[PDB]
Protein backbone atom coordinates (compact mmCIF):
# COMPACT_ATOMS: atom_id res chain seq x y z
CA UNK A 1 0.00 0.00 0.00
CA UNK A 2 1.83 3.17 -1.28
CA UNK A 3 0.21 5.89 0.97
CA UNK A 4 3.20 8.17 -0.29
CA UNK A 5 0.55 10.42 -2.39
CA UNK A 6 1.46 13.11 -4.22
CA UNK A 7 4.98 12.92 -4.32
CA UNK A 8 5.88 13.88 -7.38
CA UNK A 9 4.38 17.21 -7.18
CA UNK A 10 4.99 17.66 -3.47
CA UNK A 11 8.66 16.75 -3.48
CA UNK A 12 10.12 18.37 -6.30
CA UNK A 13 14.03 18.98 -7.17
CA UNK A 14 13.44 21.72 -9.55
CA UNK A 15 12.08 24.29 -7.37
CA UNK A 16 11.30 23.92 -3.77
CA UNK A 17 8.49 25.65 -1.89
CA UNK A 18 9.27 27.85 0.87
CA UNK A 19 9.78 25.02 4.06
CA UNK A 20 7.52 22.72 3.59
CA UNK A 21 7.52 21.24 0.30
CA UNK A 22 8.46 17.57 0.87
CA UNK A 23 7.75 18.15 4.53
CA UNK A 24 6.33 14.55 5.43
CA UNK A 25 5.23 15.84 8.94
CA UNK A 26 4.32 13.05 11.55
CA UNK A 27 1.10 12.22 13.94
CA UNK A 28 2.33 14.51 16.76
CA UNK A 29 -0.76 15.70 17.49
CA UNK A 30 -4.35 15.48 16.07
CA UNK A 31 -4.13 11.46 15.94
CA UNK A 32 -5.39 9.21 18.08
CA UNK A 33 -3.58 6.10 16.71
CA UNK A 34 -1.73 5.36 19.60
CA UNK A 35 -4.26 5.68 21.41
CA UNK A 36 -3.16 9.16 23.29
CA UNK A 37 -1.38 6.80 25.87
CA UNK A 38 -2.18 3.13 27.00
CA UNK A 39 -4.43 1.14 28.66
CA UNK A 40 -5.06 1.71 32.50
CA UNK A 41 -7.13 0.10 35.50
CA UNK A 42 -10.31 1.65 34.74
CA UNK A 43 -11.85 0.72 31.84
CA UNK A 44 -11.39 -3.02 31.84
CA UNK A 45 -10.79 -3.46 35.15
CA UNK A 46 -14.34 -1.98 36.43
CA UNK A 47 -13.33 -1.76 40.13
CA UNK A 48 -11.15 0.48 42.66
CA UNK A 49 -8.04 0.96 41.19
CA UNK A 50 -5.31 0.40 43.97
CA UNK A 51 -2.46 2.29 43.60
CA UNK A 52 -0.20 4.54 45.32
CA UNK A 53 3.35 6.28 45.29
CA UNK A 54 6.08 7.55 46.96
CA UNK A 55 8.15 10.80 46.67
CA UNK A 56 12.03 10.83 47.07
CA UNK A 57 13.71 10.33 50.07
CA UNK A 58 11.04 8.30 51.47
CA UNK A 59 9.36 5.51 51.05
CA UNK A 60 5.92 4.29 50.07
CA UNK A 61 4.95 3.48 53.87
CA UNK A 62 3.28 0.00 52.92
CA UNK A 63 1.07 2.12 50.34
CA UNK A 64 1.35 0.03 47.24
CA UNK A 65 3.15 -2.63 48.40
CA UNK A 66 0.96 -3.37 51.55
CA UNK A 67 -2.20 -2.87 48.81
CA UNK A 68 -0.81 -5.09 46.21
CA UNK A 69 0.23 -7.87 48.98
CA UNK A 70 -3.84 -7.57 50.04
CA UNK A 71 -5.35 -7.80 46.68
CA UNK A 72 -2.72 -10.83 45.60
CA UNK A 73 -3.83 -12.56 49.17
CA UNK A 74 -7.64 -11.39 48.54
CA UNK A 75 -7.06 -13.25 44.54
CA UNK A 76 -5.65 -16.00 46.05
CA UNK A 77 -8.11 -16.63 48.83
CA UNK A 78 -10.74 -15.97 45.90
CA UNK A 79 -8.87 -18.92 43.89
CA UNK A 80 -9.20 -21.47 46.99
CA UNK A 81 -12.63 -20.99 47.69
CA UNK A 82 -13.78 -21.32 43.77
CA UNK A 83 -11.38 -24.22 43.28
CA UNK A 84 -13.21 -25.68 46.51
CA UNK A 85 -16.69 -24.85 45.19
CA UNK A 86 -15.95 -26.14 41.56
CA UNK A 87 -14.30 -29.83 43.31
CA UNK A 88 -17.50 -29.96 45.52
CA UNK A 89 -20.48 -28.60 43.09
CA UNK A 90 -19.86 -28.82 38.78
CA UNK A 91 -17.07 -28.49 36.98
CA UNK A 92 -18.20 -24.74 35.21
CA UNK A 93 -18.71 -22.61 38.35
CA UNK A 94 -14.66 -21.44 39.01
CA UNK A 95 -14.21 -20.02 35.31
CA UNK A 96 -14.97 -16.88 36.31
CA UNK A 97 -13.12 -16.64 39.24
CA UNK A 98 -10.16 -17.98 38.01
CA UNK A 99 -10.09 -15.43 34.91
CA UNK A 100 -10.52 -12.62 37.20
CA UNK A 101 -7.34 -13.82 39.64
CA UNK A 102 -5.67 -14.05 36.32
CA UNK A 103 -6.27 -10.54 34.98
CA UNK A 104 -5.94 -9.12 38.41
CA UNK A 105 -2.27 -10.78 38.35
CA UNK A 106 -1.26 -9.95 35.07
CA UNK A 107 -2.44 -5.91 35.91
CA UNK A 108 -0.14 -6.40 38.91
CA UNK A 109 2.75 -7.67 37.29
CA UNK A 110 2.14 -4.79 34.50
CA UNK A 111 2.26 -2.14 37.32
CA UNK A 112 5.49 -3.54 39.05
CA UNK A 113 7.02 -3.42 35.61
CA UNK A 114 6.30 -0.24 35.00
CA UNK A 115 7.26 0.80 38.63
CA UNK A 116 10.84 -0.99 38.78
CA UNK A 117 11.82 -0.15 35.22
CA UNK A 118 12.51 3.80 35.42
CA UNK A 119 14.07 3.18 39.21
CA UNK A 120 16.61 0.59 37.55
CA UNK A 121 17.20 2.33 34.67
CA UNK A 122 18.11 5.62 36.81
CA UNK A 123 20.22 3.55 39.19
CA UNK A 124 22.13 1.87 35.56
CA UNK A 125 22.75 5.59 34.29
CA UNK A 126 23.76 6.59 37.77
CA UNK A 127 25.85 4.08 37.95
CA UNK A 128 27.26 4.26 34.06
CA UNK A 129 27.68 7.98 35.42
CA UNK A 130 30.07 6.89 37.96
CA UNK A 131 32.01 4.33 36.49
CA UNK A 132 32.73 6.78 33.75
CA UNK A 133 34.23 8.99 36.12
CA UNK A 134 36.60 6.57 37.80
CA UNK A 135 37.36 5.40 34.26
CA UNK A 136 38.49 8.75 33.34
CA UNK A 137 39.83 9.39 36.61
CA UNK A 138 42.27 6.15 36.54
CA UNK A 139 43.28 7.42 32.93
CA UNK A 140 44.28 10.95 33.93
CA UNK A 141 46.20 9.20 36.88
CA UNK A 142 48.09 6.70 34.70
CA UNK A 143 48.59 9.48 32.27
CA UNK A 144 50.41 11.87 34.82
CA UNK A 145 52.21 8.79 36.47
CA UNK A 146 53.78 8.33 32.56
CA UNK A 147 54.60 11.78 31.99
CA UNK A 148 56.32 11.55 35.40
CA UNK A 149 58.57 8.47 34.64
CA UNK A 150 58.94 10.08 30.81
CA UNK A 151 60.41 12.99 32.56
CA UNK A 152 62.68 10.81 34.56
CA UNK A 153 64.46 9.23 32.04
CA UNK A 154 64.79 11.93 30.19
CA UNK A 155 66.87 13.55 33.15
CA UNK A 156 68.34 10.43 33.66
CA UNK A 157 70.94 10.70 30.32
CA UNK B 1 15.24 -6.02 38.38
CA UNK B 2 12.92 -7.98 40.41
CA UNK B 3 9.93 -6.92 37.62
CA UNK B 4 10.15 -9.73 35.42
CA UNK B 5 10.64 -12.21 38.54
CA UNK B 6 7.42 -10.90 40.22
CA UNK B 7 5.30 -11.46 36.77
CA UNK B 8 6.64 -14.91 36.44
CA UNK B 9 5.99 -15.53 40.21
CA UNK B 10 2.45 -13.92 39.71
CA UNK B 11 1.86 -16.07 36.66
CA UNK B 12 3.33 -19.20 38.07
CA UNK B 13 0.90 -18.70 41.02
CA UNK B 14 -2.07 -18.24 38.68
CA UNK B 15 -1.16 -21.47 37.07
CA UNK B 16 -1.03 -23.08 39.83
CA UNK B 17 -4.22 -22.30 41.56
CA UNK B 18 -5.85 -23.38 37.87
CA UNK B 19 -4.49 -26.88 38.27
CA UNK B 20 -5.43 -27.10 41.69
CA UNK B 21 -9.09 -26.19 40.92
CA UNK B 22 -9.03 -28.60 38.20
CA UNK B 23 -7.13 -31.54 39.60
CA UNK B 24 -8.87 -31.23 43.30
CA UNK B 25 -11.75 -33.29 41.94
CA UNK B 26 -4.12 -40.89 49.61
CA UNK B 27 -3.43 -39.74 45.89
CA UNK B 28 -5.99 -37.18 46.08
CA UNK B 29 -4.73 -35.77 50.06
CA UNK B 30 -0.95 -36.05 48.89
CA UNK B 31 -1.94 -33.83 45.36
CA UNK B 32 -4.15 -31.85 47.70
CA UNK B 33 -0.96 -31.28 50.06
CA UNK B 34 1.50 -30.60 47.13
CA UNK B 35 -1.00 -27.61 45.55
CA UNK B 36 -1.22 -25.90 48.92
CA UNK B 37 2.41 -26.11 48.63
CA UNK B 38 2.72 -24.54 46.13
CA UNK B 39 0.38 -22.14 45.95
CA UNK B 40 1.44 -21.22 49.26
CA UNK B 41 5.06 -20.83 48.07
CA UNK B 42 4.12 -18.72 44.99
CA UNK B 43 1.83 -16.16 47.04
CA UNK B 44 4.45 -15.88 49.78
CA UNK B 45 7.48 -15.38 47.04
CA UNK B 46 5.05 -13.22 44.97
CA UNK B 47 4.14 -10.65 48.44
CA UNK B 48 7.37 -10.82 49.71
CA UNK B 49 9.10 -9.56 46.05
CA UNK B 50 6.44 -6.67 45.69
CA UNK B 51 7.43 -5.13 49.05
CA UNK B 52 11.49 -5.91 48.29
CA UNK B 53 10.57 -4.22 44.64
CA UNK B 54 12.16 -1.30 43.97
CA UNK B 55 9.86 1.77 46.30
CA UNK B 56 10.42 4.92 43.89
CA UNK B 57 9.31 6.00 40.41
CA UNK B 58 5.98 4.53 40.40
CA UNK B 59 4.47 7.86 40.22
CA UNK B 60 6.36 10.91 38.55
CA UNK B 61 8.54 12.88 40.87
CA UNK B 62 11.30 10.76 42.57
CA UNK B 63 12.28 9.18 39.24
CA UNK B 64 13.04 12.35 37.66
CA UNK B 65 14.71 14.01 40.56
CA UNK B 66 16.62 10.88 40.75
CA UNK B 67 16.89 11.51 37.18
CA UNK B 68 18.29 15.14 37.49
CA UNK B 69 20.67 14.61 40.41
CA UNK B 70 22.50 11.83 38.34
CA UNK B 71 22.52 14.37 35.11
CA UNK B 72 24.01 17.19 37.81
CA UNK B 73 26.58 14.38 38.79
CA UNK B 74 27.52 13.31 35.18
CA UNK B 75 28.08 16.70 34.36
CA UNK B 76 30.64 17.43 37.21
CA UNK B 77 32.23 14.46 36.40
CA UNK B 78 32.31 15.29 32.59
CA UNK B 79 33.90 18.72 33.08
CA UNK B 80 35.88 17.18 35.61
CA UNK B 81 37.63 14.77 33.07
CA UNK B 82 37.26 17.07 30.07
CA UNK B 83 39.92 18.98 32.08
CA UNK B 84 42.05 16.29 32.97
CA UNK B 85 42.19 15.23 29.08
CA UNK B 86 43.37 18.66 27.99
CA UNK B 87 46.10 18.66 30.51
CA UNK B 88 46.75 14.84 28.86
CA UNK B 89 46.97 16.28 25.55
CA UNK B 90 48.76 19.28 26.38
CA UNK B 91 51.38 16.73 27.85
CA UNK B 92 51.14 14.27 25.13
CA UNK B 93 51.65 17.51 22.82
CA UNK B 94 54.59 18.59 24.51
CA UNK B 95 56.32 15.38 24.51
CA UNK B 96 55.39 14.97 20.22
CA UNK B 97 56.79 18.61 19.79
CA UNK B 98 59.90 17.86 22.09
CA UNK B 99 60.93 14.40 19.68
CA UNK B 100 60.20 15.94 16.44
CA UNK B 101 62.09 18.80 17.39
CA UNK B 102 64.76 16.04 18.79
CA UNK B 103 64.75 14.36 15.23
CA UNK B 104 65.07 17.36 13.58
CA UNK B 105 68.55 17.70 14.80
CA UNK C 1 23.98 11.08 30.85
CA UNK C 2 22.27 8.51 29.11
CA UNK C 3 25.18 7.09 27.54
CA UNK C 4 24.57 3.18 27.89
CA UNK C 5 24.18 2.45 24.08
CA UNK C 6 27.93 3.46 23.95
CA UNK C 7 28.74 2.19 27.60
CA UNK C 8 27.34 -1.18 26.48
CA UNK C 9 28.91 -1.42 23.40
CA UNK C 10 30.58 -4.50 23.99
CA UNK C 11 31.02 -6.13 20.58
CA UNK C 12 27.85 -4.74 20.16
CA UNK C 13 38.93 -0.70 21.71
CA UNK C 14 42.16 1.90 21.41
CA UNK C 15 43.84 3.10 18.18
CA UNK C 16 43.44 0.42 15.52
CA UNK C 17 45.91 0.42 13.29
CA UNK C 18 43.90 -1.09 10.71
CA UNK C 19 41.60 2.00 10.82
CA UNK C 20 45.16 4.42 10.55
CA UNK C 21 46.42 1.92 7.41
CA UNK C 22 42.92 2.33 5.69
CA UNK C 23 42.77 5.74 6.30
CA UNK C 24 46.59 6.33 5.20
CA UNK C 25 45.59 4.30 1.89
CA UNK C 26 42.63 6.65 1.39
CA UNK C 27 44.99 9.76 1.81
CA UNK C 28 48.24 8.73 0.06
CA UNK C 29 46.16 7.53 -2.81
CA UNK C 30 47.14 10.71 -4.74
CA UNK C 31 48.28 13.98 -3.82
CA UNK C 32 45.52 15.90 -5.05
CA UNK D 1 -1.79 16.96 5.81
CA UNK D 2 -2.03 16.41 8.40
CA UNK D 3 -3.59 13.77 10.50
CA UNK D 4 -4.53 11.53 7.89
CA UNK D 5 -1.01 12.11 5.66
CA UNK D 6 1.08 11.90 8.68
CA UNK D 7 -0.57 8.17 9.90
CA UNK D 8 -0.27 7.50 6.02
CA UNK D 9 3.09 7.92 5.98
CA UNK D 10 3.73 5.70 9.09
CA UNK D 11 2.15 3.14 7.98
CA UNK D 12 4.17 2.66 4.32
CA UNK D 13 7.50 3.57 6.65
CA UNK D 14 6.49 0.68 8.70
CA UNK D 15 5.40 -1.16 5.91
CA UNK D 16 8.75 -0.55 3.65
CA UNK D 17 10.69 -1.56 7.05
CA UNK D 18 9.82 -5.53 6.35
CA UNK D 19 11.56 -6.93 4.02
CA UNK D 20 8.82 -8.68 1.70
CA UNK D 21 7.53 -5.07 0.59
CA UNK D 22 11.24 -4.51 -0.79
CA UNK D 23 10.87 -6.26 -3.55
CA UNK D 24 7.72 -5.00 -4.22
CA UNK D 25 8.79 -1.15 -3.69
CA UNK D 26 11.68 -1.73 -6.00
CA UNK D 27 9.12 -2.90 -8.80
CA UNK D 28 7.50 -0.13 -8.05
CA UNK D 29 10.17 2.76 -9.11
CA UNK D 30 9.62 4.80 -6.57
CA UNK D 31 12.83 4.83 -5.57
CA UNK D 32 14.20 6.08 -9.02
CA UNK D 33 12.96 9.50 -8.56
CA UNK D 34 13.89 11.59 -6.13
CA UNK D 35 10.39 11.85 -4.49
CA UNK D 36 11.20 9.35 -2.56
CA UNK D 37 14.28 10.51 -1.36
CA UNK D 38 12.83 13.92 -0.32
CA UNK D 39 10.08 12.03 1.81
CA UNK D 40 12.91 9.53 3.15
CA UNK D 41 14.83 12.75 4.32
CA UNK D 42 11.48 14.86 5.53
CA UNK D 43 10.44 11.20 7.32
CA UNK D 44 13.86 11.45 8.94
CA UNK D 45 13.38 14.53 10.79
CA UNK D 46 10.58 12.02 13.28
CA UNK D 47 13.89 10.31 14.64
CA UNK D 48 13.31 12.44 18.19
CA UNK D 49 11.17 10.74 20.82
CA UNK D 50 7.93 12.08 19.88
CA UNK D 51 6.86 10.44 16.36
CA UNK D 52 9.13 7.68 16.14
CA UNK D 53 7.87 6.15 18.97
CA UNK D 54 4.84 5.70 16.95
CA UNK D 55 6.52 3.50 14.75
CA UNK D 56 5.65 -0.24 16.02
CA UNK D 57 8.47 -1.35 14.07
CA UNK D 58 11.59 0.14 15.58
CA UNK D 59 14.30 -1.14 12.15
CA UNK D 60 12.32 1.32 10.30
CA UNK D 61 14.87 3.76 10.98
CA UNK D 62 17.87 1.67 9.67
CA UNK D 63 16.75 0.20 6.91
CA UNK D 64 15.27 3.53 5.67
CA UNK D 65 19.03 4.81 6.12
CA UNK D 66 20.36 2.02 4.41
CA UNK D 67 18.01 1.69 1.59
CA UNK D 68 19.19 5.43 0.61
CA UNK D 69 22.31 3.50 -0.96
CA UNK D 70 21.66 2.03 -4.61
CA UNK D 71 23.84 -1.28 -3.87
CA UNK D 72 22.07 -2.04 -0.28
CA UNK D 73 18.35 -1.27 -2.56
CA UNK D 74 19.05 -3.96 -4.78
CA UNK D 75 20.54 -6.34 -2.53
CA UNK D 76 17.55 -6.20 -0.29
CA UNK D 77 15.67 -6.35 -3.59
CA UNK D 78 16.70 -10.18 -3.83
CA UNK D 79 15.25 -12.61 -2.40
CA UNK D 80 18.41 -14.48 -0.07
CA UNK D 81 18.82 -10.78 1.87
CA UNK D 82 15.07 -10.96 2.61
CA UNK D 83 14.98 -14.31 3.95
CA UNK D 84 18.38 -13.70 6.03
CA UNK D 85 16.52 -10.09 7.52
CA UNK D 86 13.82 -12.35 8.20
CA UNK D 87 15.18 -14.63 9.96
CA UNK D 88 17.45 -12.53 12.07
CA UNK D 89 13.83 -10.59 13.18
CA UNK D 90 12.06 -13.94 14.15
CA UNK D 91 15.42 -15.17 16.05
CA UNK D 92 15.14 -11.75 17.61
CA UNK D 93 11.57 -11.84 18.36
Amino acid sequence: PPPPMQYIKEYTDENIQEGLAPKPPPPIKDSYMMFGNQFQCDDLIIRPLESQGIERLHPMQFDHKKELRKLNMSILINFLDLLDILIRSPGSIKREEKLEDLKLLFVHVHHLINEYRPHQARETLRVMMEVQKRQRLETAERFQKHLERVIEMIQNC
Amino acid sequence: DRLTQLQDAVNSLADQFCNAIGVLQNPTEEYAQLFAALIARTAKDIDVLIDSLPSEESTAALQAASLYKLEEENHEAATCLEDVVYRGDMLLEKIQSALADIAQS
Amino acid sequence: CEKQVQEVGLDGQPLSMSQNLARLAQRIDFSQ
Amino acid sequence: GNRLRFQLELEFVQCLANPNYLNFLAQRGYFKDKAFVNYLKYLLYWKEPEYAKYLKYPQCLHMLELLQYEHFRKELVNAQCAKFIDEQQILHW
